[PDB]
């Protein structure tokens, strides 16, 4: 009677634990991958992250400058 | 797990919206109902755990501690009802609010699937205790005691946060389940040695270890009765729970690492039990007895064998109940005498026979008389230590003898002999105090019928 | 920190004075106009780090 | 009780920390408010930084 | 600058005791001079002669501490025939601490110096061995 | 002064800060700093007395020296590269001098000496403005040029600031000096994460500004500038003392209070970069800030100090002027830990 | 991860247009409930400071506090979710575009791996 | 020395109040007899009657989620089978060696 | 007397409401961990003729 | 980097050091600040003229203007300090101590 009215079967807890473990393992591997990607992007500069601004080339004037040799 | 947490949270609006003369009645009733609700968690499995969700799980190490934490609150309310009589409604409501917050923090601490959440709640429990000690304290040294209690804890625990964040950066997860399944050996390196020290010392300070046990007599003597109860019953067990949870990552480094601690505890139990023999204070004597018991629990955890873990769990539960009862008895004496010194009020068995019976039962259960769970944990830890080394028994032997001595000493100084002639304000014991002692003692003698219910996950 | 209001509104509050090769009055060239032009064109959009290497 | 618990265990961790922090606080906070000394110290640290970190 | 660091670190631990002692003495003298300059700038005691005497006292105390550190640590490492052991640095560090206590003439400060300099020297040796970084570069 | 003049000066201070924050040209940044410096001086001298004049002249001297060093760094940078845009510093110790100028502007050690004096000299509102708003512009510039900074010098000055704040707060009975040393220690905590993550610097800035606003408004409401003057507040406004004690515990970095969020994150960030010893030392040193916060809490609300007779008359009056944002500041500085991941908003 | 310099980023845009492709937080989100609770606590403290009946002094003021807190919390949660989505998208794209830096580990069973055993004695 | 020898204006320390004097049958709960008696009743009923009795009965009759009788029956059936087959009870190896691939030393 | 004892005894109802709300929240949180329902190797089972989910 | 720029930077460093010495006479502090801004003006003007940055010719004047405005403010402050003590000695400002 106690098991019927208050508690459930072992399958419920078993599968809930399986789902929890699967989610946590994905989160851990994602954390490692993110750390590695951060390290790679910062050193190389190739990636979208860690982009530091440079001079815009639309500011340059392209006209004759009163002297032939610029 | 929210079926326990939400009623505990609702305890606060109920208390603050209560009628000015119905706070104690409402609080005790609903606390007892919440305790009854907590009993459902005891039906554990031999399999992994009771994983309710991603945030909270239950274990047969966590379940007895949760049940004890829930059960302690009605007792603390009943004990505090006496000396808060001449106090305004707002401040009594604040006191009850602090007790409720302490229970909520402890409940969330004991489930705590993740180690950073565990640390956050483990240190959140610190604020209500500090405020209770430093606000509703009688003597002028409550400020110094609060400072000691705060700073010992924080000095121990600040390296723990750095160690935890480093461990998550390397491993990738702080979750208990992931950590257990993905545990890998720690090489014997200086960096690993310091990581072990940072992981262990935070829980070592709260047991507390013999070297670091100074804050405890101050905090216990200067805190009110509810503060003493919560410190002796639950707050000391947080270190043991943390060690049992965190030790899995530590191996195989623990064997070499454990020797300084094993020696400190095996000698400090003798030192503190001997200190108990020459004491002029009830509260200090109970505090030192608690230190001895928790030193034995430290030894059990450091040996790290199945029998060690079962003995440590049983001893933690039994010591919590016994020390809470002892502090309650000392407070009942103090509220009549206002001196809190053993040698002043004497021969109380002649004047208060039933209270003397309660004293006898409490001293017997502190003495570890079989088949009480106190001796169950005592014997399991002693056997595990003997298997660890056949010489440890000698020290253990001394400890047992010394323990009995001071226990009966405390029973003989205050209850036996001739009553002091001058004291005349010793009124008959109230129904509230007798109910408090009965509610303290009956769970122990009920649990000795079902020891497996408190023997932990390694049963 | 830096709130790039000029780019959001297209105001050009102080970008005209940042470099030598940006529309000097009467088309007077800087002493190092060609070198700065080459360095700016090379490093445009690459980013500071790859730009530095 | 007295030699170890009341005296030496108290001397080592809490009392030593209290004494050291008290002495450091007294030394650091005891400045007479003379900007002469403050800016002489500023010159000293500026030259030390110019000589040490490059 | 880091020239003194390069001079001290380049010499092998178990050889050239005098060179290690000289490098340690130079580092100690530089540290003592810096501390003396700080004290003079923050507190002008009474005059020029008292100030220069104070600077000389501080510099010589620090130089003696460093010299004892270097000589004792190097000699212990050489005699024990076990280099790269932080225990040698512990012993040398509080030989220096004991010399500091003797200079200041206080037994308590001598014992405190032994504790808190042997531990520091052992920690520095462990950091050198394990590659701990006091000022780590931004990795990510 | 005239309220119109005060409003104009406050708007000029804010406009100088905004000019620093929005401009991409070094000269415009220097001009914004000059504008802020110029408009700040009368605000420190709203209440005319020799103490306020001394504080204002000390502040002016320090800030003018910092501005001169900033201009010299800018000119050296221009000399070694014909660039005015705020970008990588392009040069050696020109960056060192830029860092020194910004450190003197912020009050970091070893340039911390002026903060306690100026804070003690001025009133509580001027101290609030000085310790809250005057940190935005230099920190914005440092965040912009963070990839240029030498980590050794920045970390050294950050650790020095933390140590000096912790030690100097222990000896104070004045509340304004306590706030100044707290500011120094918090800036030390802020600048130790600039080489690694500027978002953490901004998060620490937001949390510190909220806590400082709550603390200063509580101090203004119960108009006390001394420990004993604050000890008389319980006899009139016990709820104010309770809120103040909770805020002080939050400023100590205790979990689960809000002030724990920055240090935690900062420590976490510094562990990602293989740095352990400095986070450990920073926590152990912030223990001192906690100690003197806890002493103030003891003297404020956990114990009841003796009162005076005339206090009874104060029982019959209520504050005419009420601060609207005070309730919000307390809640934000106390109960925002569960909303920690919101720091991804790049605050 | 400093995303200030991300290409194609509008300077002062609180929520970009591409954020509209993400599921909005539900109105019953626990974080929104916490923000409303924060607003309610702010209202209670406001009542307490001005010496008014804490629970029942101003219902309109407490309602305004709760509503404003919920509004700001909803927008803040949207921005939070968008920024985390951007981080994950960038990480996945970088992993996809740099195969040589993230090799596929050879799956190995515990039956063929030798792990050192340390007895507990 | 015209000092009043009084450091400050202080209330005298009040004497302890007895709950028995103004109310026999005082139960040590409250000074109000009705609240007193009802508090005693609710504590006794919700502690001794509800928790200690019903909770103890509930804990006593908890279902076998630890699987002790299940383990006993499994061991009984297993030994019944092994004795008959002539198998030597419990094997030394917890896992079958054929599916374990040792690394060859060649030293 | 109804509508009078309520104003004084209304507080009692709060703890049980919290309990039932916590039970409901526990079930609702449980509903989000069904990814492995009837998929464990130990309990792969064929559904009953009138069964949709093994557990709720 | 030619020697003239080095001489100007040395002059600026000397002015800054003299400002940091504080023998007396806060008026000398203001004088040191003005010498510093003069050196800044000279070296910035030399650098700008040399590289023919035509639009940068704005910057020195601006600098001068702003710096002179600062001087005015400083002078005002000095007067009030003197107006309390009668002399501009540095050691008179010893009321505020750390
Ligand atoms: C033994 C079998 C019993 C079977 C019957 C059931 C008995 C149930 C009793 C439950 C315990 C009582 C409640 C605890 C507090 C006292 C309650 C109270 O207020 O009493 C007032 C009441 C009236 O008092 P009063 O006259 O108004 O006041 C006079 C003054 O106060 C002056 O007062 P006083 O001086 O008269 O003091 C009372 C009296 C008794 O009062 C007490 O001290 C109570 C506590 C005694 C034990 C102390 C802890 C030691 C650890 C034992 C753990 C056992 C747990 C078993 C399960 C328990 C479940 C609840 O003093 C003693 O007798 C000391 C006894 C010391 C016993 C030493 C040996 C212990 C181990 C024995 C073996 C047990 C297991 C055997 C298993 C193998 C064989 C089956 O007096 C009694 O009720 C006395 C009870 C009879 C004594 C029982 C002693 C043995 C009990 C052992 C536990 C139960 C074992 C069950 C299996 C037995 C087989
Ligand atoms: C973990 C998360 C879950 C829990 C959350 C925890 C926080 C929650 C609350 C946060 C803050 C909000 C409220 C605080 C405002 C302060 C107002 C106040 O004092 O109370 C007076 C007021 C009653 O007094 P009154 O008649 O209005 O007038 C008297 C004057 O107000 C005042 O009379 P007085 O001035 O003459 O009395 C003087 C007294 C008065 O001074 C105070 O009481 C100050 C109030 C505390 C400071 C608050 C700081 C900010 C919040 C920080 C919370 C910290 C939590 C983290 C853990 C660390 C613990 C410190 O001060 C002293 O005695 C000086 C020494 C005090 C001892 C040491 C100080 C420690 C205080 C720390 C308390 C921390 C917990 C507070 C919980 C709530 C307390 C009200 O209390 C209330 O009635 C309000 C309580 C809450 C209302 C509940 C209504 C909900 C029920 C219906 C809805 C059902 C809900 C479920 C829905 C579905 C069901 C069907
Ligand atoms: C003869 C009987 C002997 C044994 C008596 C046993 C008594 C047990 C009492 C202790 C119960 C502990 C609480 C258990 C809570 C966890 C279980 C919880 O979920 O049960 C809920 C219901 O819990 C009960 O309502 C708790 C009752 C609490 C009250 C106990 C009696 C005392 C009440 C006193 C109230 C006030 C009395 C009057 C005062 C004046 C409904 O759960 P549900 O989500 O469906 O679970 C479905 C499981 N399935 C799927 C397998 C079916
Ligand atoms: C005060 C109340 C109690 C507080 C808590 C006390 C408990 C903490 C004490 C820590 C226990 C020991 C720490 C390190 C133990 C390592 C083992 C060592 O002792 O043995 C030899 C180590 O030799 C020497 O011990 C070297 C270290 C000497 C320097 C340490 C200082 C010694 C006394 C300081 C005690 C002060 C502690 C408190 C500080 C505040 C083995 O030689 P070796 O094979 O080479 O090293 C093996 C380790 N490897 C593999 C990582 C390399
Ligand atoms: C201390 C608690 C925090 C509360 C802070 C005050 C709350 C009131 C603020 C009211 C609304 C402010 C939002 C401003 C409207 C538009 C903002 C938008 O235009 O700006 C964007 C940026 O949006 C804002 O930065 C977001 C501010 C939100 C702050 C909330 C985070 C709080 C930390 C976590 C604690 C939880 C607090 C929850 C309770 C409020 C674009 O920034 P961008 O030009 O591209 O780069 C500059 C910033 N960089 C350099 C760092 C990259
Ligand atoms: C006053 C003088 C005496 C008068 C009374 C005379 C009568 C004496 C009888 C009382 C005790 C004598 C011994 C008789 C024992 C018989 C009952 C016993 O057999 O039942 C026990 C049952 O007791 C329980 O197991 C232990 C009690 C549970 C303890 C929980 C504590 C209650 C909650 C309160 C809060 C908790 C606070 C502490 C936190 C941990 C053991 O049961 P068990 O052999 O297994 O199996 C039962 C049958 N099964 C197989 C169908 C299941
Ligand atoms: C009384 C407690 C016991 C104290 C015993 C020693 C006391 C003396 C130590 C004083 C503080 C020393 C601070 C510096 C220690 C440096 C240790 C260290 O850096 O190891 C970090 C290690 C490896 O470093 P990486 O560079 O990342 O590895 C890459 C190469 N393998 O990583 C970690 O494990 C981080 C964990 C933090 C270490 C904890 C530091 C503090 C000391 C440990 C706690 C012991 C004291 C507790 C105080 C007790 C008060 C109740
Ligand atoms: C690097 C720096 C690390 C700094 C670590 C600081 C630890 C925290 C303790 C700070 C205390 C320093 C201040 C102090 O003690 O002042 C002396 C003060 C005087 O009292 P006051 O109320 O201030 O006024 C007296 C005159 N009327 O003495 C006391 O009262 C001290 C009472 C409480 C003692 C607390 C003991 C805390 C230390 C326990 C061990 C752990 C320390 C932390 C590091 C441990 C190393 C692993």
């Amino acid at each position: 009677w106690i098991a019927r009215t208050f508690y459930d079967g072992p399958e419920k807890n078993y599968e809930k634990t399986m789902a929890i473990l699967q989610i946590e393992a994905e989160k851990a591997e994602l954390r490692l991958k993110e750390l590695e990607v951060r390290r790679l992007m910062r050193a190389r500069g190739d990636g979208p992250w860690y982009q530091y601004p440079t001079i815009d080339k639309a500011l340059i004037d392209h006209s004759p400058k009163t002297t032939p040799d610029n | 797990m929210l079926k326990i947490i939400i009623p505990t949270t609702m305890l606060l609006p109920m208390t603050w919206m209560s009628k000015h003369n119905m706070i104690w009645i409402n609080a005790t009733v609903h606390s007892l109902l919440i305790s009854l609700i907590s009993l459902s968690l005891l039906n554990q499995l031999g399999e992994n755990s009771l994983n309710f969700s991603l945030t909270f799980f239950s274990d047969s190490l966590s379940a007895p501690l949760l049940v004890l934490t829930t059960w302690l609150l009605p007792l603390m309310l009943m004990a505090s009802q006496s000396h808060l009589s001449k106090e305004t409604t707002t401040r009594k409501k604040l006191y009850i609010t602090m007790l409720i917050l302490l229970q909520l923090f402890l409940i969330m601490t004991f489930t705590a699937t993740e180690l950073i959440l565990f640390y956050i709640l483990f240190e959140a429990t610190l604020v209500p205790t500090l405020i209770i000690i430093t606000r509703w304290g009688n003597q002028t040294e409550r400020l110094n005691a609060g400072l000691y209690f705060l700073f010992y804890t924080l000095a121990g625990s600040l390296p723990l946060l750095v160690a935890l964040v480093y461990i998550q950066n390397t491993t990738g997860s702080l979750n208990f389940l992931i950590i257990h399944y993905w545990s890998h050996p720690l090489s014997n390196s200086w960096s690993n040695i310091f990581m072990w020290l940072a992981c262990i010392m935070a829980f070592m300070v709260k047991m507390p270890l013999y070297g670091l046990h100074l804050w405890l007599p101050k905090a216990h003597v200067e805190a009110p009765i509810a503060g003493s109860m919560v410190l002796a019953a639950v707050l000391l067990k947080l270190g043991g729970y943390g060690m049992m949870r965190i030790t899995t990552i530590l191996n195989p480094l623990t064997n070499y690492m454990a020797y300084p601690f094993l020696m400190l505890s095996m000698w400090g139990m003798i030192m503190t039990s001997s200190i108990c023999l020459r004491q002029t204070d009830l509260k200090s004597l109970i505090a030192y007895s608690s230190v001895s018991h928790m030193a034995l629990v430290i030894v059990a955890i450091m040996i790290q064998t199945p029998w060690s873990f079962m003995g440590a769990t049983a001893l933690m539960i039994a010591h919590g109940l016994t020390s809470s009862m002892l502090f309650c008895l000392a407070n009942t004496n103090y509220e009549r005498v206002h001196s809190r010194t053993m040698i002043l009020a004497r021969g109380l068995q002649t004047l208060l026979p039933l209270m003397a019976t309660w004293w006898l039962v409490a001293s017997l259960t502190n003495l570890a008389l079989p088949p009480s769970i106190n001796l169950i944990g005592e014997l399991f830890i002693i056997t595990a230590s003997f298997s660890w080394s056949n010489i440890t028994i000698i020290l253990m032997g001394m400890n047992m003898m010394i323990t009995a001595l001071y226990s009966l000493y405390m029973l003989i100084t205050t209850q036996r002999g001739k009553y002091t002639h001058h004291i005349n304000n010793i009124k008959p014991s109230f129904t509230r105090e007798n109910a408090l002692m009965a509610l303290h003692i009956l769970p122990l003698l009920l649990l000795t019928l079902n020891p497996k219910m408190i023997l932990g996950p390694l049963y | 920190p830096f709130f790039d209001v000029q780019k959001r509104l297209g105001l050009d509050l102080d970008r005209w004075m940042t470099i030598q090769s940006a529309e000097q009055p009467h088309k007077i060239p800087g002493r190092c106009h060609a070198f700065e032009k080459e360095w700016i064109e090379c490093a445009h959009g690459i980013g500071g780090i790859r730009a530095e290497k | 009780s007295s030699l170890l618990d009341l005296i030496w265990l108290e001397t080592i961790l809490p009392k030593t920390t209290s004494f050291i922090q008290m002495k450091m606080s007294i030394m650091v906070s005891n400045q007479k408010g003379l900007i002469k000394l403050y800016f002489l110290s500023f010159l000293i640290t500026i030259m030390i930084s110019m000589t040490l970190f490059n | 600058a880091k020239t003194l660091l390069h001079k001290y670190s380049d010499i092998p631990e178990g050889t050239e005791c005098h060179r290690k002692a000289y490098a340690s003495t130079s580092i100690g003298g530089a540290t003592g001079l810096i501390v003396s300059a700080y004290s003079i700038a923050l507190k002008p005691p009474a005059s020029f002669l008292e100030g220069v005497a104070r600077t000389g006292r501080y510099t010589f105390t620090s130089a003696a501490i460093g010299a004892i550190f270097g000589l004792t640590s190097c000699i212990s490492a050489q005699v024990r025939e076990k280099p790269d052991d932080p225990l040698n640095y512990f012993i040398g560090g509080c030989a220096g601490g004991l010399t500091l206590g003797a200079r200041t003439r206080s037994y308590g400060i001598g014992a405190a110096a032994c504790a808190y300099m042997g531990l520091t020297a052992a920690l520095v040796k462990m950091g050198q061995l394990e590659g701990w970084q006091v000022f780590a570069e931004p990795k990510v | 002064m005239n309220p119109i003049i005060y409003t104009t000066l406050i708007m000029t201070v804010m406009s100088g800060t905004m000019l620093v924050m929005i401009s991409s040209h070094w000269l415009l940044i220097w001009i914004g700093f000059e504008m802020n410096l110029l408009a700040m001086i009368p605000v420190l001298m709203k209440n005319f007395n020799p103490r306020a004049t001394e504080a204002a002249t000390k502040y002016f001297l320090t800030q003018a020296t910092a501005s001169m060093m900033l201009m010299m760094a800018i000119i050296i940078n221009l000399l070694y590269s014909g660039q005015w845009t705020i970008t990588k510093m392009f040069n050696p110790v020109a960056m060192t001098m830029m860092t020194m100028a910004l450190a003197m502007k912020l009050g970091l050690s070893p340039f911390h000496f002026w903060v306690p004096e100026v804070t003690q000299g001025i009133s509580l509102q001027a101290g609030l403005l000085l310790l809250t708003w005057q940190k935005l512009a230099p920190l914005s510039v440092l965040c912009q040029i963070s990839q240029s900074i030498n980590p050794n010098l920045m970390l050294t000055m950050a650790m020095l600031s933390i140590l000096i704040g912790g030690w100097g707060g222990l000896n104070q009975t004045q509340l304004r000096k306590i706030m100044a040393y707290s500011s120094i220690a918090h800036m030390g905590w802020m600048t130790a994460v600039l080489p690694y993550n500027t978002t953490m610097t901004i998060l620490n800035l937001l949390i510190y500004i909220t806590m400082t606003l709550a603390m200063f408004m509580l101090l203004i409401h119960s108009s006390a500038t001394t420990t004993l003057s604050l000890s008389h507040t319980w006899n009139k406004m016990p709820v104010i003392t309770s809120l103040m004690m909770v805020t002080l515990l939050s400023m100590g970095g205790l979990p689960p209070l809000s002030g724990f969020m920055p240090k935690w994150m900062i420590i976490q960030e510094m562990t990602k970069n293989e740095s352990i010893i400095m986070p450990t030392l920073m926590a152990m040193t912030a223990l001192l800030n906690l100690y003197f916060y806890m002493r103030l809490a003891y003297s404020s609300s956990l114990t009841m100090f003796p009162s005076t007779n005339n206090m009874k008359m104060k029982w019959q009056f209520e504050h005419t002027k009420q601060m609207k944002l005070l309730p919000t500041m307390i809640v934000l500085s106390t109960l925002v830990l569960p909303m920690t991941p919101a720091l991804s908003s790049l605050n | 991860t400093m995303m200030s310099g991300r290409p194609g980023r509008v300077p002062l845009q609180f929520l970009p247009n591409e954020a509209r492709s993400l599921p909005p937080p539900k109105l019953t989100d626990p974080r929104l409930v916490y923000m409303g609770f924060l607003g309610y606590c702010s209202g209670l403290i406001d009542n307490a400071i001005r010496r008014r009946p804490v629970v029942s002094a101003g219902l309109h003021r407490q309602l305004l506090y709760v509503t404003s807190f919920v509004f700001f919390g909803y927008y803040l949660l949207k921005r939070q979710d968008y920024m985390y989505a951007l981080r994950d998208h960038d990480m996945f794209a970088y992993v996809k575009s740099h195969p040589e830096d993230f090799p596929e580990k050879d799956k190995k069973t515990y039956g063929e791996i030798l792990e050192e055993f340390h007895p507990v004695r | 020395p015209p000092e009043p020898t009084i450091r400050l204006q202080e209330d005298p320390d009040p004497e302890d109040e007895n709950l028995y004097e103004k109310n026999p049958d005082s139960h040590g709960y409250d000074k109000d007899p009705i609240v007193d008696l009802w508090n005693m009743r609710v504590v006794f009923f919700f502690g001794f009657s509800i928790v200690l009795v019903l909770g103890s009965t509930f804990v006593a009759y908890l279902p076998d989620y630890r699987m002790q009788e299940w383990a006993r029956r499994e061991a009984e059936r297993l030994v019944k089978y092994r004795e008959a087959n002539g198998l030597p009870l419990m094997e030394s190896n917890c896992f079958d060696p054929n599916k374990i691939q040792l690394p060859e030393d060649e030293d | 007397n109804v509508l009078q004892i309520v104003r004084d005894h209304w507080v009692h109802i709060l703890v049980p409401v919290g309990f039932v709300f916590g039970c409901y929240l526990d079930r609702r949180s449980d509903e989000k961990l069904t990814a492995f329902r009837n998929k464990s190797l130990l309990f792969k089972r064929e559904l009953r003729p009138n069964e949709e989910v093994t557990w709720k | 980097m030619p020697l003239v720029y080095m001489n100007i930077i040395m002059a600026f460093a000397i002015a800054l050091a003299g400002l940091l010495m504080y023998r007396s006479h806060l008026m000398s502090s203001l004088l040191c600040l003005e010498g510093m801004m003069l050196s800044l003006f000279i070296m910035s003007t030399l650098i700008i003229l040399n590289t023919h940055f035509t639009l940068a010719n704005m910057m020195p004047i601006i600098l001068l203007v702003f710096a002179a405005c600062e001087a005015a403010l400083g002078l005002s402050l000095l007067v009030m300090v003197s107006n309390t003590y009668g002399t501009d000695y540095v050691q008179n400002l010893n009321l505020l101590q750390c």
